[PDB]
Order: structure tokens, then C-alpha cells, then sequence
């Protein structure tokens, strides 16, 4: 026969396939996915920024400073938090946060966070500070929320208190305060002497007046009677002015607050870990170059994004056609 | 589909090392397998080069569309999450059609590159070879494996050949 | 001549034409199409669960139990809701249901659905039941809202009532309660006898205390006092406590729910029928394996996705070229 | 585009039927039409993947998105409304552009397979035939009505015909 | 040599070049631009309708009528608003407007708009037009907000004036209404005698009682009180109804709008000038048939899709291949 | 790919005036430059018929994604932005890998013209020319001003040549 010159391609050992708009399960000799798969099964830091673990307080109990957490006074900065759903600590005492779906997504994530004191607890006037066995502390003593002081009465006389916050950080500021409802005119006699007390608070913008709401609720942890935690954000250059004779919980400390509301309140029951990644999902940690994922919807940074579906191989050799 | 893979050259080459696309020889003095560097690379670099637009194009923010709400607000809750649903669904349905439309696009061009190639070594040749129809080439002459590498490298003159045919 | 061999393709008797990228009105020998534009025109039950028909009464007429609508005590779920925009029944008595957006929205589509007794009408002490002329019942006898009970004075005392509710069935439940607001202080006298009366509500999360705004509205159905209506959502393991001496109108009926917010509340003037869909629009059913629809925007279920968009043909036949 | 439908097959064939592409022949006792099952059947498997997957890959959510609002939340309303108008104009272009996008690639596969199918028979007959250029093949010798056959489904041997050539 | 002819195809003097999916970089002989990246630099009239320059008032001071402000009597119709961040003018009198986000979104852009008397300044009864230092008019005499009358007493004695609206436009219509909360019960009495006064405002939907918060804010100009401004749309048909005994600003202008919510309040510091676009955006008009732009993500109109990307060319010519 | 364009005609030409495709000549009377308008004209239809589909069939509302907000409701005001701007996002990935898609065709239909011209051309001629593997065809007879101008019509009759070869 004669000298002869062919023109082939490759074929190799390969189970593996694509699926093409006009063929399913096509043999190819090489191939990539698209889709990440794998993840950390814990929570990480998020590039390079720590989250924060509530222990067992809820997000409420943690903002206005229970004295069974853990104190928030030495956090700089988080990515995000974590929470237990069934956390046994929250607002100690009978009482509700206002407005706290707002706020929790505006503490979700903040890259600059320091605790201040807005107002010194001595600085009020002729009053005593309040405590409960509700709120005990890490002894057992009685105590109170951390960022707020409840004032009563004093040598049988609660005098007109009035002081004013000037926010001179530079950067938004928040400021808690409350309203305590005692069970009956007659404790808030006892308490605050005045008869029919109220609360002024007012910024250059808004202002509320507070009265008390007296009455028996089927509270918790021994007491009856019911406190209404108020917050509000102060800008650069704001200012906020309390004016009280009774049943009125002071701020003392707020937060000072910058690039906020980015981050997410996981609620889920895994570990923290050592790890860093650029996506947290409320399943584990996510580190790849790839842009797609399937693992959870629920995630938080430098993601891929989350689609519904099973994983997608890329063609990349040719079509796996067996020796002649 | 150009019908060259799969097609008039029905079959693939085990042992064709370090290419997709080559050339089988055989002369008086031996076989006769080696890869086409040239068009072989350049389909390497289309192949990267897609593969990295495909990604490196996605560089937006892709984490959920969530806040965090209380349960008296379940309304804005659920529209929240229908909303995220509705963004997922659109790239979940892009995803899995982009990878069909791609993948069939690229076993094609595979298919069309050594077509181009077959093509390119006939007109090589011309009349001093003849034409089997799947994918070799019977030469009308004698050539040596020095022959054989100017037919691989692009070279080849039929001029040089045109007699002992 | 010679014996011959040709290759060829089909050409067929058709004006069907469809568009190309490069190209339009482009004969093919066949096509389908993607959009679908056939719908049945009418409500149907959607995937086997069979919608609610409000009849002549407003949602909100519905919810509280206006005696004129036909009463929900026999629901037990819905696909969707059908109401008139000009329905003339809704709160017979002059008064607004709080928040009333929301709980639409919740009530839009239930798959779980049972109304249940919270307290017994009698289990509250001493207090009689008032009706009004402005809430007659099917007869044309004086009545009032059946979720609700309105409390008046009793032999010229109205004591201190309180009960409480606990949610002990494993699901959501909604609970009603109002407030009346009588014409002026002379009223409220009649009918409560204490001066400045107060509802206290509350739980173990929130707490609200309700007090009388007296003064003659611009009513409608003879009467010219103000009633207010408000809701909660009580989740399995919470209870929720009342508490009044007058201007009370307290919960009877209340809803257990599961799965909701699944809904629609469609205001479309069209005719309901027997058949069944995956999808239904404000305009008609549709049942149909197309994954688009050009009918309507307003769509809930299994449905095609609404585009914007005149049919659009798929070729699957070749370019239709005349025989030589 | 592959030159072969509308190209130097100027024409297609009424009365083939159950096929898109075929033979039509011609000896000395008659003629001759018949569908060439193998390629037709092939395409069709083709064009119902196509079908299915365009389809079959939209399984996500996609009723309304919006909820109920009283008249005193506008804004909101407003909102849902404009979030829900922006996702269906983003599957009303790509709807439009994938058929668009899709009918191109669907002709063109139709040129490609008979185009294929006209190579194929060519590589056949080799030095058998003369290519009029049109689609039809003159055969330098006779053939029987099993001769075209073997033609039609791809056994013809040149070899069992060189001389009467 | 022979007779001879040749297929080719065209070159040119380009560095035009493409990126293609396989490949960076390509020549081609010809392209097109898909984004647009040139526009006016200016605040524009859009497709045919003049925006409104809100001068030195915020909205808020402009939607209540300060005397500061230039009057919106004329004003017929505006496709959007430009304000100022730091406008000097808003609410004179020490107040806040309740619900100004939505009023904001709504009044953003309206195709029909009218100011309207609802109610004749003087039809209210025994009472005097109270103005202010804080509100001064164009020449220096002490005035008040245009849209709301400053009832007080006149000849010692504050009658309980009341009077209705009937929304016969046949289109929505706003309402204005404001709450004079005074420094203490001793200026109450001062301006309107009757202590612990009220207003209350009615519609047949809903019913709203108001009362006097005094105390002294830290007000702004002179003041040292506090204002509460409301609003309420009022539908074609609908009638609502102010009765009040002091502390009460009455509303005399309302607007009569129709096609609303179809602008935005552009903050931008631009120019405005005589031309006219199809597409607005905080840096200027854009005049386009491109179907994207990359200039500025907050726009409105008819507009190109914003997108984050470079310039995009769509090749028209083939590669761009030097002559042999 | 189809090997013609950067291929086997390695070459473009300068000075092609009025088309895109063309041909060249050369006889004993002078050379012979001009544009095939037919398949040039078809081309540029096809381009623009593509660039009118990707502009007007985008005929929805394109504006912002956004409302009016005091700074008490920062939350709806966040996921207001968040929703534009990832249906922004969808649009941007959307455009750039169309453009990317749109130009790998685009090139390759210029290619598949020109070479689906130079096989007319090649069917033509029949064995009345040599292919020369570049683009260019030797004729096996003389050629006219007149016959060059049937070659580049379509009507060139390779019967009426046939003997001179
Ligand atoms: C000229 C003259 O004296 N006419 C009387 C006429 O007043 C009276 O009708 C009564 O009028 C009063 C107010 O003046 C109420 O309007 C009474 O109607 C209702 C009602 O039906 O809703 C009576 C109803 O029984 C009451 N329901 C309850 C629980 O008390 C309500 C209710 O008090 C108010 O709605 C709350 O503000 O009032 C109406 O009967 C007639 C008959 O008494 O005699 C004329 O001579
Ligand atoms: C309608 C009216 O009464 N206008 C008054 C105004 C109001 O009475 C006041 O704002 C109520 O809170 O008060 C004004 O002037 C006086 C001041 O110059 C003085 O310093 O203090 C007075 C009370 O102690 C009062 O504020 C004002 O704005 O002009 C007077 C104005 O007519
Ligand atoms: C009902 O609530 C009471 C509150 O006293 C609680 O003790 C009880 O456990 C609840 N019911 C059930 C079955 O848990």
C-alpha cells in the first residue's frame, strides 16, 4: 500500500456527560461545574470581619443591655449575628421594644460600632435609681438594663428632670429610652409620687409626650406592670431633649453607628468556627470562584448567586466518540 | 454541525497525547501520531476565553434580597421574599439555558475545527493524494517523515511532488 | 440520459411564517406557540381547592361576622377570595377595622381554615348583650357582629371584667376585639356607667390600653358614634388577656389558620363555574402546559409567566422554499 | 448558513412525505421519492429536545407578584406594582430574543443536515457520479432499484462499480 | 499566465475593534455603540412637561403653603421636583408634617394639579386668624402657612366650630389639617380658653380625635411650642368633617390631583435649562434611541436601561483583516 | 467557524468599494475589482434586521426602581435600593454576554457568506478552472470583459467552455 496521512481528534476514558439545548447526556472529554456544593457547615467570619454571637439573649435583651448577657461595650464591628430563637434572656423585665423589626434589620451588620454615654446618670437631678429582681445580674444581685437608668423618687419628692444629647460624633447615634406602666395609680404614687406623671421627648424634627398607662399585665418573671422601649437615631449635629416627673426610663448609653444594615440575623443552630469566606449562608461558610450556588438561599456577602437547580456541567473538550 | 466528528471521520483517537486535534501518519518507516500544537491551542484559548466571559462578566451583588422583620409585618415579609424568589428564578432559568445553548455551541465549534482542519491538509495536497473520505489521505508519492512533518506544519508544497502522481 | 440520484427537502402548502433574528416572516413548513391566549372567563376552583364568593358583603363585613353576610362558620379553606368593590354590606355599624391591609393580605388564600370559639359569651360576669337597629340579621330583628359581643351594663353596674384566651391549638389564630366610642360623655354613661372607661389588652410580648373618644361622627345607618376594630395574630403557646369596665367590644369567634397569605382577593366582575385550573387570572382560568401568557397580569397559582407580547411562533419545520 | 436549503438546492420537494430531507431518484424503471428515515428521525429528536427544554427548564414561580393594600398605603402599593411590572419586562425580552435567537439556529441545523446528507452521498459515489451542482448526482453507470438503495442507506461500494465508469 | 478570477472581501483603515465570546480584541470594519454615555448636564422638561424648582423651601414648607415659599396657586401639572437639601425654608413654626414620606412619593410627579378652597376661611364662626413672628410673609408682617387657618378666640370665648368638605371634583383630593400643641395649659388657655380642648376629624371610613400635648420644645425661631400637621386623600365622593373647640389649624387650600406618584425629587445641584429630554436623571437629560445608559442609576422617564458596564460595540462589519 | 474569512483566503481587500463581499479578475484586458451586491445587500439586510430586533424589543419601562422616603423608614427604603439594583444587575450580565454572543455570530455569518460565494463560484466554473486553494480561480480558457461578468451574475453556462479546457 501507500504513505498516508490522517486527520483525528481525541477520545479518552470518560463516563462523563453534558446535556446540550438538542441532546441529552452527551459524552464529552472534559467538563466543568458551574455550581458550588460545598460548604463549611459552620458560621465563619466574613471577610475578615468576625460576626457576633448573642449567647443566650435575644437581639432585644442584648440592645438595651440585660445584665444577664454578656456586655456589647468592647464590640468595634460586625458581619452579622447569631441568635438562638429560643433564647431564655430577652427584656428582662415585663416590657416590649418598640419598633424593633427596624431595628433589628438596622443592627444586622455595622462596619464602625461603639457604645457611648449620652448623658451622665448622676447628672438628672434629685432621683434614686431603680432596680428589680426581674433584671438580676451575673451575681444575683438586683439590677437594671445597662443603657437605661429607672428613676424614682427621692427623699419623698420627684422633681422636674430635663437634660439634652448633643450629637457631636460626626455619625448617626442611637438612643434608647423607656416608659414604665405601673399596675395602678397607686404604685405610681409610690414610686414617683406625682399623680398622672409624663415624659417629654423632643429633637428639633419631631416630638412625643408620654403619659402612663396604668394597669395589671400577665407579665413574667414576678412582676405585673409593663415598660415601652423607645429608640430613635440622631444625626450629625441633632439633638434630643428628655423632660420627665415620673416613670420615665433614661437613656445612659447609646451606640455610635456607621455603614449599617449589612448584615443578617442567622437564627440558625450551627457552629462558629476559625474559618474566613466571602458568603455566609445560614447553613455554613462558602469559599469558591464559581458564581452559582445551590446550597441555601439564605446568604450574606460576596455571593454566588443561589439558583434552583442541580448541578450544571460546562462543556469544555468535544464530543466523546469511541475508536473506530 | 459540520460533519466532521461523529461524522465522515467516525471515530476518536486514544493515545493522541497533549492535543484535541492531530494527525496519524504511516510511511515505510513507522506510526505516526502527533497533536496539531497550532489549532489545537487556539481552541484552547476560544474555550478560556468563553469560560472566563461566562464569569468573570457576573460582578454584581448576589446574596439574598431579605431584612429583618417582626411578626406583626408579615406582608412586607412575604413580598420581600417573593421579590427574591422571582430575581432567583430568573437567573436559575438563564443558568440551565445558557449552559444548553453553550455546550451545544461548543461541541460544534470542536466539530468545525477539525473539519478545517481536514479541509486544510486537502488543499495541501491536491492532486498528489487521494481523497478516502473519513479522514486519511493516500499519497500518490513517497514521503518521508520529513514530507510528513511539512504536510503537519502548514508547508507542504504540492509542486515539489507533482510528478512521481 | 443517465440514471440519476437527488437530495432534497420538504415544501409543503402552508402561510405559516415566523421570525428570525436575522430575518422576518420567514416561511416554515411548521411552527407552535409559546404564548398561551385562551382562558375560560370565569372563577374556577384552582387545583382542586374551590375559591370564596363574598356575595354582597366587603371583606371586612365578612371578617368581624356582619349578621346581613352568609356567616364562615362552615370554611374550611380557600384558594382564593371574590369580592364586589361596590359590596353595600360591610361593617354595619359606623367604624373602621384596623389595619385592615394587612389582615386582606393574610386572608387573601388559606388552606387550613376553622372558626372557633376563644371565650364564651356568658364566661365574662355580669354585663348584658346590646344589639343595634344598624346590624339587623337575616329576620330584621336587632343584632351585632358574631365574632363580637358588645357589653353593656347590667342592673346599672358594669364590674371589672377580664378573661383570657390561650392558644392551645397548634396554630395561628386570629382574634378580634373592638372598641366603641360613644356620641359623648352622656352616653357612655348609659351605657357603661363608668366614667372614662379603658380596655387593657395584652400578652406576654405587647400590651395596648384602649380609653373612649367621644364625639358625633357623620355615621351612616342611623347611628353617629365611632366603633374601632382591631386584630391579632395569637401563635400556638401564647394567650392574650382582656380586661374593661365599659366601651368594650370582646372577641367570641376567632379563626385557627395555617398556610396563608396564599391568596388573592379578586374584584372582577366575571361568573363563577365548575371547571378546575392550575391558574387563575382577573379575567378567567387557564389551563394550558404553555410557560407563558399574554391574558392578564393578575394571576395567581401554577400559571405561565405574563409577558408583554404578541403570540411568539417556534419553528420546527425548515424554511419553506417553493418547489423548483 | 450552509448554502444547501434555498443554496444550490434551490427548491424543496412537495409530496415527501414522513421526512424533511430525502431522495428522489431516477433509472430506466422509474421514480421516486422517498424520506431518508436515519436523518429526518434524528432532527426531529433534535427539534423535541429544543422544545423540552425551553419548556420543561421553566419551573419556577411565576403568578403576580403583588398583595393587598388599603387606599392609604399607595406607596407601597405602587412599589409591588412597578417590582412586578420589572420582572415580567425582563421575561418579556428574553422570551422574544430566545425565539427569535432559537428560529435562527433551527433553520440553519435544517441547512446543515441536508447539507450533510448531500456530502454524504458524494463521498459515496466518489468517481462514480457527476455532482451537477443542484443537489442531483449522474451516475457513469446503471443502477437497480438496489442500487439506489444501498445508496439511500449508506452501503454503496465505489468499489463494485469503478469500470463502467 | 491565464484569465483569472477571485472571491474576496473588504478591508479597511480601522483599530475599531470587538470582544466576542471566544475572543478579546477583534477588528472588524465597522460597529455600533449599544450604551449611551452623553447628557444635558442639566435639569431638562421631560417629554413635554416643565419639572417645578421648589427655590429655597423644602416640600414640606412648599406643600403647606410658607409665606416664604413662591405660592403652587399656578402651577398646573410637573413631571418632577427639584429640591434642595439644604433648603433654608420649610415649616416656619415649629412643627412636623406626619406621614411626609408618602406625601413626598405621591406629590413626586402629578399630571393634574389644581389648588383649591375646600372651606371658606371666615365660614367657621367666632373666631380670629392667629399669625406669627416665626412665619413672616415676602414684606416682614407676621403671617401664617397659605393651606391652614390659626383658629383662636375672639371676644374672650372659643365656640365649637365645625364645618365639612364635599370631594365633588370628581378626582382625589388633599387635605390639609394641623394640632397646635402649646407651651403649657396656661397658653392654651390664653389662645383658645377652653381647657383640654380638641378637634376631631371624621370621614365615613375612618374617625380620628385629637388632643393638646403641651410642654415647651426646643423649638426653632421664636417658638418654643409644637405643630402637628395631617393629611388625609380624599376620593371622589367622600366627605370629611373637622369639629374642634381650640388648638386646631383649619384647612383652607387642598390640592385636586389626578395621575400621581409619576415623578421623583431630584436633590441634585444642577442647572436648570430650555430643553427637553425623554429621559431625566440626577446628572442630567438624555436624548437617546440607545436602549441602555451607564450614566446614572437614578432616572426617570422613558428611559435607556441603566447598566454597570463600559461601553458595549456590536460589530456590523466582518474582522478586519490586513491585505496579502 | 468556516475557514474562509482569515482562513484560506488569507486576506482582506483595500479599496472594495460599496460591499462587503466581491470578486477580483484578471484577464488580458485588465483587473477588476468589484462588489457582489447580491450577497453584500443580503448580508447587510440580516445585520440590520438583528441590530432593529435588539434595540426595539425592548419596549418596557426602564426607569428607576425607587420612591420617596423620610429618613424614619431607612428599612423599605434599603430594599427599595436593593430590588433596583439587582434587577439592575440582571440587565447589565444580560447585555454584555448578548453583545459577546451577537459578535462570536456575526463575524462567523461574514465568514459563512464569503465562503458559501466561493463555493458558487467553484460550482460555476466546474472543470473549467483550477481551484487554487486561496480565493482565486484559474480558468482553463480565455475569458471576455463579458465572460467575467456572467461568472460574477450566476449565469456563467460551463457547457459553453467545455472544449477550450
Ligand atoms: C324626638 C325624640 O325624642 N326622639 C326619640 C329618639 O331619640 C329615640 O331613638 C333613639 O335615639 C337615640 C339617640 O337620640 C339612639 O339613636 C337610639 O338608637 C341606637 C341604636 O339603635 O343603635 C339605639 C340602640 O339600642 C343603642 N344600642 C346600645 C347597645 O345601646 C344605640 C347606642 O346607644 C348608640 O348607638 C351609641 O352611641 O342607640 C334610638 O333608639 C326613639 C326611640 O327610643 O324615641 C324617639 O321619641
Ligand atoms: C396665633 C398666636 O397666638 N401667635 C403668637 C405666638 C403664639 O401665641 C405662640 O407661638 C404660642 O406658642 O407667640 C408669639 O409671641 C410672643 C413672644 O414674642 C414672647 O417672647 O413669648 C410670648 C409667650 O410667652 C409669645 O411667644 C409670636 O410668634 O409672635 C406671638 C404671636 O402673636
Ligand atoms: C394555658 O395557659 C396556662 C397559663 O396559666 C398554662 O399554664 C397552660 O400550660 C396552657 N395550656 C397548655 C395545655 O399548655
Amino acid at each position: 500500500i501507500q504513505d498516508r496521512i490522517c486527520v483525528g481528534y481525541l477520545s479518552t476514558n470518560s463516563s462523563e456527560r453534558v446535556d446540550t439545548l438538542l441532546e441529552n447526556g452527551v459524552p464529552v472529554t472534559s467538563s466543568i461545574d458551574l455550581i458550588e456544593t460545598n460548604h463549611t457547615g459552620t458560621y465563619c467570619s466574613l471577610n475578615g470581619v468576625s460576626p457576633v454571637h448573642l449567647g443566650d439573649c435575644s437581639f432585644e435583651g442584648w440592645i438595651v443591655g440585660n445584665p444577664a448577657c454578656t456586655s456589647n461595650f468592647g464590640i468595634r464591628e460586625w458581619s452579622y449575628l447569631i441568635e438562638d430563637p429560643a433564647a431564655p434572656h430577652g427584656l428582662c423585665y415585663p416590657g416590649e421594644l418598640n419598633n424593633n423589626g427596624e431595628l433589628r434589620h438596622l443592627f444586622s451588620g455595622i462596619r464602625s460600632f461603639s457604645r457611648t454615654e449620652l448623658i451622665p446618670p448622676t447628672s438628672w437631678g434629685e432621683v434614686l435609681d431603680g432596680t428589680t429582681s426581674a433584671c438580676r445580674d451575673n451575681t444575683g444581685t438586683n439590677s437594671f438594663y445597662r443603657n437605661l437608668v429607672w428613676f424614682i423618687k427621692k427623699n419623698n419628692r420627684y422633681p422636674v428632670i430635663s437634660k439634652t444629647y448633643n450629637n457631636t460624633t460626626g455619625r448617626d447615634v442611637l438612643v434608647l429610652w423607656g416608659i414604665h406602666h405601673p399596675v395602678s395609680v397607686d404604685e405610681t404614687k409610690t414610686l414617683y409620687v406625682n399623680s398622672d406623671p409624663y415624659t417629654l421627648v423632643s429633637t428639633k424634627s419631631w416630638s412625643e409626650k408620654y403619659k402612663l398607662e396604668t394597669g395589671v399585665r400577665p407579665g413574667y418573671n414576678g412582676q405585673r406592670s409593663w415598660m415601652k422601649i423607645y429608640w430613635s437615631l440622631i444625626h450629625p449635629g441633632e439633638m434630643i431633649t428628655f423632660e420627665s416627673n415620673g416613670g420615665f426610663l433614661a437613656p445612659r448609653y447609646g451606640y455610635i453607628i456607621e455603614e449599617y444594615g449589612k448584615g443578617r440575623i442567622f437564627q440558625s443552630r450551627i457552629r462558629m468556627s476559625r474559618c474566613n469566606t466571602k458568603c455566609q449562608t445560614s447553613v455554613g461558610g462558602i469559599n469558591t470562584n464559581r458564581t452559582f450556588q445551590n446550597i441555601d438561599k439564605n446568604a450574606l456577602g460576596d455571593c454566588p448567586k443561589y439558583i434552583k437547580s442541580g448541578q450544571l456541567k460546562l462543556a469544555t473538550g468535544l464530543r466523546n466518540v469511541p475508536a473506530i | 454541525l459540520f460533519g466532521a466528528i461523529a461524522g465522515f471521520i467516525e471515530g476518536g483517537w486514544p493515545g493522541l497525547i497533549n492535543g484535541w486535534y492531530g494527525f496519524q501518519h504511516q510511511n515505510e518507516q513507522g506510526t505516526g501520531i502527533a497533536a496539531d500544537k497550532e489549532s489545537t491551542q487556539k481552541a484552547i484559548d476560544q474555550i478560556t476565553t468563553k469560560i472566563n466571559n461566562i464569569i468573570d462578566k457576573m460582578n454584581g451583588n448576589y446574596d439574598s434580597i431579605r431584612g429583618e422583620f417582626n411578626q406583626v409585618e408579615k406582608r412586607i415579609n412575604m413580598l420581600a421574599d417573593r421579590i427574591d424568589d422571582a430575581v432567583t428564578d430568573i437567573w436559575s432559568y438563564n443558568a440551565k439555558l445558557l449552559v444548553l445553548l453553550e455546550n451545544d455551541k461548543t461541541l460544534d465549534m470542536h466539530d468545525a475545527n477539525v473539519k478545517n482542519l481536514h479541509e486544510q491538509v486537502r488543499r495541501e495536497l491536491k492532486d498528489n493524494a487521494i481523497d478516502e473520505g473519513n479522514g486519511c489521505f493516500e499519497l500518490l508519492h513517497k514521503c518521508n517523515d520529513s514530507c510528513m512533518e511539512t504536510i503537519r506544519n502548514g508547508t507542504y508544497d504540492h509542486t515539489e511532488y507533482a510528478e512521481e502522481s
